[PDB]
């Protein structure tokens, strides 16, 4: 079970363990909005080779999951897990956590997202020859962003999206249950004291982030396809494996 | 694997 006591204080032990592991801060990525590549910078994105810019997107990514995983590491009970379930619930929730928190550095303004050190439109990315999927990656930040999420309200999601009972292959899916609604309790009760429980009806509906992430897997299957040595010698270890099943 | 050193 859990007192009130007890979900106070899970609220503000996922809220602190985010804080530790969020890649940048939240101050930093604003008072950089006014830093926008220019026309001349956007189109020397756009020269770039295909596979140059797939692995520099595939850098980025990798960095970001990495701090992902220490979030897990200190989310209260996800240590408690046996190794199995905890390899499960990141490698199909790690990169839709990364998806959410692409919010925070996504201006809903001029529809840019903070990469490489300024603010670019979607425009940027026209050499990866994914266009589908990055105008789908950059509606669902422009959705988030209509939320107005706090950084407690992020924190308190993103654990939820990681800690999911229902994911394939967990072995021991009872006490996933069990973390998952001691989760739902303080996000839920966070809301409920912060006046903000109308932003529930709003969140993305169940299968919007596994839909991303298989149109993901998906591009990199046709990409990995074309360039199969380039995958292989130059994509960093932990994205093949968690996106190519290496 | 990477993700079994990360989590150890
Ligand atoms: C999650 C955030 C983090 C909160 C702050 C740092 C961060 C960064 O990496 O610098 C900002 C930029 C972004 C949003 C981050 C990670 C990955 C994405 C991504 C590669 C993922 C999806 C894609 O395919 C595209 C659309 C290409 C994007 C481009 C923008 C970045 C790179 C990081």
């Amino acid at each position: 079970p859990a007192s009130l006591t007890e979900i106070e204080h899970l609220v503000q032990s996922v809220c602190k363990s985010y804080r530790e592991t969020c890649q940048l801060r939240l101050e930093d990525l604003l008072r950089q909005r006014s830093n926008i590549f220019s026309r001349e910078e956007v189109t020397g994105y756009q020269r770039k080779s295909m596979w140059e810019m797939w692995e520099r997107c595939a850098h980025h990514l990798t960095e970001a999951i990495q701090y992902v995983v220490e979030f897990a590491k200190r989310l209260s009970g996800f240590m408690e897990l046996c190794q199995n379930d905890q390899i499960v619930l990141l490698k199909a929730g790690a990169m839709e956590v990364v998806l959410v928190r692409m919010c925070r550095a996504y201006n809903a303004d001029n529809r840019t997202v903070f990469f490489e050190g300024k603010y670019g439109g979607m425009e940027l990315f026209r050499a990866l020859g994914c266009s589908e999927l990055i105008s789908s990656i950059f509606d669902f930040s422009h959705s988030l962003s209509a939320l107005h999420f706090s950084e407690d309200e992020i924190a308190l999601y993103t654990a939820l999206v990681l800690i999911n009972a229902h994911r394939p292959g967990l072995q021991e899916k009872r006490k996933v249950e069990q973390l998952q609604y001691n989760l739902e309790l303080a996000f839920h009760h966070h809301l409920c004291k912060t006046h903000r429980q109308s932003i529930l009806a709003k969140l993305p509906p169940k299968g919007k982030l596994r839909s991303l992430c298989s149109q993901h897997v998906e591009r990199l299957q046709i990409f990995q396809h074309l360039h199969p040595i380039v995958v292989q010698a130059a994509f960093p270890p932990l994205y093949k494996e968690l996106f190519s099943t290496e | 694997k990477i993700l079994h050193r990360l989590l150890q």
